[PDB]
């Protein structure tokens, strides 16, 4: 039913909410009661990650109401983060700043469960360039702290982090990111 | 050969075979090869806080600029917790031709306001030279004049990047009296400062100090009274100079300076303390004053 219920939600996504005969919430609330028992299979978590945030109904309450309890049952797979890297795409839809904050909070919290952390590590710059956002910085910093490797410490990223520190204020998240980059190739020094 | 030799050196030093050394009188040292007159004269009348620095691992007197950059980016980093760092080899502050060339570390702040000017040297230090491997550039001496806050931070940077460690050199009253005796035994002329020996009586409630500040010529004619073997100074001669001080102080004040300890020996050659803030280097005998200081830093190292 969990897969079928989210295809039913997708059916609501192909049409306007006013034109729909049934509530968009109630089905997602039944899904939430399911999550209280079993949250999302790997394919199910992938699907509910990719569609519910791009452009469709995905209400900033309803999208977050899922994203709070949208975590994986087994783990998160490569295809989960792929099409939701097109949710960090940050445009006409943008998954607006409150759901974006919740998205990066989810990416930090469920970062312990990825089948291949190397693939996301190869997506380092995509999250690093989202660090310019003030609202996303306290969580993108944590994500990059869990995402970092030596291949992602290019000197332009070091000077971008220094520019962020100079433009913004002294922050424990930026301080943690800078101390970690100093732990790697020391193009910057900070204690 | 490379390590067991240091083992034998340590064993011999701890064995304490008779060590009243007939050290030669400090000889007037003509400024050898290329010693920068401005730089050397800048290092003379400046109070160096003595340190004993273990050999710098993987050190090279070719990579000066990149070490300067790494240390400058670390000094201003500790301010985060305006400043320039210029590593400068000195080219002539060495006793033997095989000694590692002395190099400076100066914290230069707009203009050349040298804040810290730390200084590493190895002069007549061939007792640690022949015990380190080729990767270690052994500089037993460390000479920092700036504030202790900057010294105890550049020391941490040096520990982190060279595995070299800074024990603060403390000249005991024995070595202090020794260097007091040989620095009045020099053939210097136009004595810069009075030969002062700052004593400190060991009182528990009070902290009285004494400054036996001889006229430098009167301390030379007094040394010639206790100088019999030429060229070399004996521990008997050093103790006789100190005992002539003792029996000329107790003759007046009836207090035993021998019951006290030296804390500073100001001399026209070089002033010297005990607590570490030791080397004022008035005269250009410094290749011998620093020779004693390195051979004393080697002792703390080994």
């Amino acid at each position: 039913e969990e897969d079928a219920l989210q295809m039913a939600v997708g059916y609501f996504e192909k049409g306007p909410i006013k034109a729909s005969q049934n509530k968009d919430k109630t089905l997602e609330k039944h899904l939430k009661t399911v999550e209280n028992v079993a949250w999302k299979n790997g394919l199910a978590s992938e699907e509910i990650d990719i569609l519910l945030n791009i452009a469709l109904s995905g209400k900033f309450g309803n999208a977050v109401n899922t994203r709070i309890l949208k975590c994986m049952i087994p783990a998160t797979v490569i295809s989960e983060d792929s099409v939701v890297k097109a949710v960090s795409w940050l445009c006409v839809g943008k998954c607006s700043g409150s759901t974006k904050v919740l998205f990066y909070r989810w990416l930090v919290a469920m970062f312990d469960f990825i089948d291949r952390k190397e693939q996301i590590n190869l997506l380092y710059g995509f999250f690093f360039a989202s660090l310019q956002d003030d609202a996303l910085c306290p969580y993108v910093c944590h994500l990059l702290y869990l995402l970092t490797k030596k291949e992602n410490v290019k000197p332009f990223r070091v000077r971008k982090l220094l520019d962020l520190q100079a433009k913004m204020g002294m922050q424990p998240h930026l301080q943690a990111l800078l101390s970690l980059y100093k732990f790697f190739a020391p193009a910057l020094i900070s204690v | 050969t490379p390590l067991q030799k240091r083992l034998e050196s340590v064993r011999k030093q701890s064995s304490f075979i008779l060590t009243p050394p007939r050290r030669k009188i400090p000889q007037c040292s003509q400024l050898q090869e290329d010693v920068d007159p401005q730089k050397v004269a800048f290092l003379l009348h400046k109070q160096w806080t003595l340190y004993s620095l273990t050999p710098l691992y993987k050190f090279s007197y070719s990579n000066l600029k990149e070490y300067s950059r790494l240390l400058n980016a670390f000094i201003v980093a500790e301010k985060q917790k305006d400043i320039k760092v210029i590593f400068s080899t000195l080219l002539g502050m060495k006793g033997t031709q095989r000694d590692p060339e002395a190099f400076l570390v100066q914290i230069v702040s707009r203009e050349g306001k040298v804040l810290w000017t730390g200084w590493f040297c190895c002069v007549f230090g061939d007792s640690l030279l022949e015990t380190v491997s080729e990767d270690f550039t052994c500089l037993p001496l460390f000479l920092a004049n700036g504030a202790e806050s900057n010294t105890a931070i550049i020391g941490t940077w040096f520990q982190k990047t060279f595995d070299c460690y800074f024990s603060p050199l403390a000249i005991n009253a024995f070595n202090l009296s020794w260097m007091a005796a040989m620095w009045t035994a020099c053939k210097m002329d136009h004595y810069v400062a009075t030969t002062e020996f700052l004593w400190s009586v060991p009182c528990s409630p009070q902290s009285l100090d004494i400054s036996f500040a001889i006229h430098p010529e009167d301390a030379k004619a007094l040394w010639d009274s206790v100088h019999k073997t030429p060229g070399e100074v004996t521990q008997e001669e050093v103790d006789l100079f100190m005992d002539c001080l003792y029996s000329h102080f107790h003759r007046h004040f009836k207090i035993h300076l021998s019951a006290t300890r030296l804390v500073r020996v100001s001399t026209s050659v070089a002033s010297a303390h005990t607590d570490g803030k030791i080397k004022i280097l008035c005269h250009k005998y410094l290749i011998g004053v620093l020779a004693y200081l390195t051979e004393l830093a080697i002792f703390q190292i080994e």
